DNA sequence: GGCTG
DNA sequence: TTTTTTTTTTTT
């Protein structure tokens, strides 16, 4: 797999999602989001549950609330088609 | 020395033609080492050559590898470079790396085993081997070495062959002189002996009167019975030897003063071995309880057997795989494995009794496609013989053998013969 | 539990008279327990008994130890108690302890000479062991079971053997005179007896006249309905014992005085026993549900059936695999080997039938390889009789039974022989 | 009350008996309280005893739990003591605690199946039962009252056998005579009839006979057919109850005043049922479906049937096994298991038909063997009977029907007998 | 990878033979390596001939570049080695540059003709291909593979095909003429060739003569015994070898001298091949083991064979068929077409014997119809020489061979010739 | 203020 | 990898 691709694609599509925060450390790319899929806590509005890690081999989306996990790439597939459409094509472009 | 072995195997050929074949992928740590050696397999399964640094940089660029892993390989092979050095230092050194590398797997893996054993049932992982499993892995480790023998090379090994036409290995008598015919003066030390049958049809009979003959020639013989009580084992061993019929015995027709007498003109022949039965239950012993049964009675009784007997193969505990884990035919296999390596090492002629599947019951031939539990045991055994007692034999107070397997002679020679099973007196006579 | 261990050393003969044989100062710890058994050890050696606490310590302060050392051994040795607890469980637990100690040491112990076997000739230290006595040690710690019988002799044990001959109580006889002849004296308890036998031949109504004759003898009998319900059952026994018909029961040909009567009559006998019918839906029961009803029997009323009577094995459900987790080969022989260790436990005769295939179902005989189920029920079973009817044989009312599988008797002296079966009053008939 | 309940597990042996064999895992809680029964349980199937504290204690060092779980355990054993109190007031109190959360467990699991099955399918997590089994869970919920059934003792309880002699409500009677003679006053109910055909033989002209007589005799009929309309069935009613041919019918014979009269007359006869027919389609309905289809009529149309008839069990689905997992044998047998539970629940005669092999079409004679999809279901049904019709039979106007099974009489006795079937009227009659 | 391309397009012959054809601008970039390979197609056009770097640098300063283009350009030229990589990985690399840069091209064309197609129509480019040639365009990208070879192709490989007929490409001879002559030239590659013995013929005698005879003419044989151990196997083979008795090895007769310069005798001539045995237990060997023999053989032993001989197909185990009959049709069948299968991907000739069908066993004359393996061997066999061993021509020390199929040549060309058995040295020597 | 597989 | 039912087919 391709992992800045990956964090560069995520990125976008978990910056619509509100609370959105770059966990970035020396080493890692996390992103912390609000959940799309559940709106998260119910009762608490300043949780983000919705985590990205792209530090693996794969990028992956997992969500603490609802227990969604997902690749990034079935997260755009289902969710943003027009940004998963150039997520696909990029990839042929640096391979 | 992983960074030599890589750069040896990429810029020499000798050296890669000597310790390629027996490289792996376990042997390398699982950083830049393990990735690199990785590229250079696949490289050599694909164009069944070694590659080069350029061919290499292709492979990495063209991988799918972390940031920190490809930092890692493009460093390791940054760093390659042919030391100049002697093609004798380099496959020893070699060798005793991979030696290490294989034990301390072997070490780790015990260690998982015992951790995986402690664990509670409906939580702990299947289809790993339990603790009765780990001498074995040890003993696999230490057979790693950079000489493999693949078969019999005709004009490279014709000494070893000439060794073998003029020297015979030793043999074990029987008392019966029909089986020393078949099998060239009776059995070897270290073999794993199967007398298969069907139900109710002579099993324990015919290791009975084994036992009974292997006793009247001054062995020591362990009769461990995984179906029968100990007296009742001890019965057909009376009758076989005391020539009164278990009729006799079970209605009280011969006196306790006879059988003492008979007892005690046994006892006074110096031509008299040792036999003790021992009785576990069904399921409840395996080749270590069998060991620590051989550790007590020499130590309690002086007590060193060669004829050990086992009632029957797929009553025992496996040892090495969990019970009720893997389907029948690799329990049993596994077991028969186990009691081969207790009898190799115990240097005993050990006899078994397995069961033919429902087909060969009532059935004039038999062959080894009618083992019921596993067909890997024939595999597994030295000799192999089957009981034919169907329809008419029985009649004619008569039984028929096989010989499935013989590893000490030919099975087309004499494969069928003709036996006078006794069952009042629980022995085989000859026919002649 | 090495506080539990050391009480029960001190404080119990029984369990120091089958643990001190196997115990040594490494399976405990390095710290206060070590110090503890070895002041046990020290005291045992010296004077040949268990020590007591008063004794211990003073052993203590006479031994010499360092400050830490000492308080741990005092605090330790202030924590010992009676506490008389189940000797099977103790014994149980204190192999899995030594076991587990064992394995540790082990392990350890080829981890040092591993690590030993690295270092330079010079460094090394030549007492530790080669890599090569790796595997042997490993296995030398999995045989440290805990049993020191050794098993049986038959030289120097004949006369307890010939004692046990002597011991017939395990035998019950049959109130038929040709099955004790065939059985040499009848069943034998602890042992799974199954009557076989083609759809709508008489199976039950072989186990209801089982069921009476054994109830006219005197013995408790537990009848376990599968398919027919308590009263249908009971009808059949009445049908038996009270010796009018099936049919004259249901349609009125007897007065209420008559059954009545007779019924007071049998009570009366001092000769009868007691009989229990239960029923279970199809699927739905094993040896589980088996030792509860048999606990709440005992509670219930003075009820200890020597006689259990299965209607039918396969009708049963095995208590781990599911109702469809295997196929029939495995799951009934699962069943009827916890229907055997049930008898076993129990020390009663049980009886139950078994299915034939369609292929003898209109068969003049029937082999033991014609089981509908498992062909493991034929390898657990001791006493499996067979019932062939024909046309002819009806005619005459006379079913033919086969001697199958005999474990207790020979198998071919008696082979076929013919019953008076009476289908109305459902009993056997000797035939003279 | 956990606590106590634990604890006079522990420290009572008179409560451990009664109370033991009814308590389970699922009554106490998901935190401490359920693992430390869970543990008492294991030490009891491991030994049998009722475990100490200091057993308890080494089992719980001996676990895999978590902190948390492993201090909740801890204290729960710590404050476990005995105390002083009366054996009435601990069994009622644990059989009101037993029973109150036997009702919360199936209100949960109630809720639990509502709230999935309002899920849309493909992701409605199967395995989780249907809301047709929401009432027979909480029938389950009721029957836990400490109170289990021994059994039946011959002599003890022979009042009440004899009382169920004479009361014949068990028994059915037919309209035919042979038939009435054969079964010895007709079937039973809590029973599975059986007709064996072949292929457009009969199987389902006996059936709607059978109906009708049924219905001529006051009785409630259910016919459930599996393999055609709701109207086909009705037109053989149809024709014959109204001694009608089915070529009239269908040819326009038949006027409507004819037909009004008829029928008008019969309603008029008081000594007349009423039959119902449902239709399902192949492979859409099973005894869960037959017991909602119980509930529904008695509930909407105040119907009660005792003469519930299946077109075809082998056309039915198991209420158990996945369609098409296990092989025709085990699925057939299951099912007739389940419809013959059925039966006995609602207590009604159950007539079915089953199929024979292709070797028996065209024959002469239909044996047992000759069954079509499994050998299980003559084992599980109380009476069978073989249809056969031959060139010349059919030219004679005649069918010879064999008794296969007959568990109500002896089958030998009025083996074939020729039945005078008529083809265009859809009826049985005599021939004496 | 670009550079690699480059710099073998500059330093290098075959290579630049070999990939120029396929080599266009548009595959490399939009940067420094276009400009590079259009430098490098400029100076092959203007002269045909590979350009030099100090040419290229040349070209270079004779060229419209900027400033960035130059410098990039600059950097690449000096940046190319004369390095030597192998042949085959570089054709293949480069091949697959081509094609993943072809796919990407065609892919962005076709995505570019979608977006110029949702565009106004008075609005877009007419040169864009119409989105009808979008199945097309990838065709041509799908369409490029720097070397075509997809079967044999008639009209356009006669000239290698003629080489393979006059060459004998595919033939082995036999050193037998008489199986010479039959065979026109000897056995094919990639071929089964079987051997039917009829009653009173050994399987294994044919296969050593031929090993035999194979070792003597160069070729690499493994022999793959069964019934036999890898020792019994190389004695046939030194019986036939060195001219020593069978019988004369077991008695002592040869000494270890006469043996030794024997074996050093045949080992100085350098007409001598390899030949490796390998034993296998009855029935444990399918033909997907024997496919990992030859790796570990190649890997190890760098032993490639040409020939592979099995001792009898019928002990033999077909692979994917999870059953081992004695002697089954659809076995044998699946195991001769796994063989033939083998011998086809492995380019060597494969060697089995079967035995002939009982009715063949008494007639001299063997059918096809006459053979134990009836339209499973002679099916999947190109060669199947019978042999007849009757009372007349074991007398004169001869069997007589029959041609029972020949897909080499006709079979009734010379079907029927007496071969001078030697069962003592288990020869074939030739007849006048 | 983070936490998955 | 064996085991057992049922069927269908085919080969001897
Ligand atoms: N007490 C006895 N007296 C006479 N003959 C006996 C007696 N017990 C067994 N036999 C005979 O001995 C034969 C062989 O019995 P076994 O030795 O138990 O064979 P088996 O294979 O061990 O039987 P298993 O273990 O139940 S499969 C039986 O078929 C009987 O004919
Ligand atoms: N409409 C009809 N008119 C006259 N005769 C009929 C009619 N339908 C059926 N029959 C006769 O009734 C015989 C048996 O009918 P069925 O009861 O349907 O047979 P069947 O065994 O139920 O069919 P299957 O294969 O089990 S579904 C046939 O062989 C016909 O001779
Ligand atoms: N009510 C009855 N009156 C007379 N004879 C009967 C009666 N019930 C059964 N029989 C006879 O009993 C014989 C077989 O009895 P069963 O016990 O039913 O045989 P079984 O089927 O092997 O036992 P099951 O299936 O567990 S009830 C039948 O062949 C009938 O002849
Ligand atoms: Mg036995
Ligand atoms: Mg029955
Ligand atoms: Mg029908």
């Amino acid at each position: 797999s391709i992992p800045w691709i990956d964090n560069e694609f995520a990125y976008r599509a978990l910056a619509h999602l509100p609370k959105f925060t770059q966990v970035n450390n020396s080493s890692t790319f996390k992103l912390r989001f609000r959940c799309p899929v559940c709106g998260d806590s119910k009762t608490d509005q300043n949780k983000a549950r919705g985590w990205y890690y792209g530090d693996n081999n794969e990028g992956n989306i997992h969500c603490y609330n609802c227990n969604y996990h997902a690749p990034i790439g079935i997260y755009l597939k289902e969710f943003e088609p027009d940004l998963y459409r150039e997520y696909i094509f990029e990839i042929r472009k640096e391979k | 020395m992983v960074e030599i072995i890589l750069s040896h195997l990429i810029f020499d050929q000798a050296y890669f033609s000597k310790v390629w074949p027996y490289m792996d992928s376990e042997y390398f740590e699982s950083g830049p080492a393990k990735n690199t050696f990785k590229l250079i397999k696949s490289h050599v399964n694909e164009y069944h050559s070694v590659p080069s640094i350029n061919a290499l940089n292709v492979a990495l660029e063209n991988s799918s590898f972390t940031e920190t892993e490809y930092s890692g390989v493009k460093t390791l092979i940054s760093k390659l470079a042919d030391s100049p050095e002697d093609h004798s230092w380099l496959v020893k050194e070699t060798e005793k790396y991979v030696q290490q590398r294989a034990m301390f797997n072997a070490t780790s893996k015990i260690i998982e085993i015992q951790t995986n054993a402690e664990l509670p049932p409906e939580k702990r992982n299947k289809k790993m081997p339990d603790v009765g499993a780990i001498p074995d892995i040890m003993r696999q480790a230490l057979s790693i070495s950079f000489d493999s023998y693949v078969g019999h090379d005709w004009m490279d090994d014709y000494e070893a062959r000439w060794l073998s036409y003029m020297n015979k290995a030793r043999k074990v008598p029987f008392k019966l002189r029909i089986l020393n015919k078949i099998t060239k003066g009776g059995a070897e030390t270290g073999t794993l002996n199967v007398l298969m049958a069907g139900v109710n049809v002579g099993k324990s009979l015919g290791l009975c009167s084994l036992a009974a003959d292997y006793l009247q020639l001054g062995h020591n013989v362990l009769y461990i019975s995984m179906e029968m009580a100990e007296e009742v084992c001890a019965k057909r061993i009376d009758a076989n030897m005391l020539d009164v019929s278990l009729d006799d015995i079970d209605d009280g027709h011969i006196s306790y003063a006879e059988y003492k007498g008979k007892m005690e003109k046994w006892r006074e022949k110096s031509t008299l071995g040792r036999l003790i039965v021992k009785q576990y239950p069904t399921g409840g012993a395996d080749a270590n309880t069998f060991r620590s049964l051989l550790n007590e009675l020499k130590l309690k009784k002086n007590f060193v057997p060669t004829i050990i007997i086992v009632d029957y193969l797929g009553i025992c505990k496996s040892c090495r795989i969990r019970v009720y884990s893997e389907n029948s035919y690799t329990t049993v296999k596994a077991i028969a494995e186990e009691l081969r390596a207790l009898a190799v090492e115990t240097e005993t002629v050990l006899w078994t009794a397995a069961q033919v599947g429902k087909q060969a019951w009532d059935s004039s031939d038999v062959n080894m496609s009618d083992i019921a539990e596993s067909a890997g045991l024939p595999a597994t055994a030295d000799f192999m013989l089957a009981v034919i007692e169907t329809e008419e034999l029985a009649a004619a107070e008569q039984q028929l053998i096989k010989q499935i397997k013989s590893r000490y002679g030919d099975k087309n020679k004499w494969n069928k013969f003709l036996m006078g099973v006794q069952k009042g007196n629980q022995k085989w006579v000859e026919i002649e």
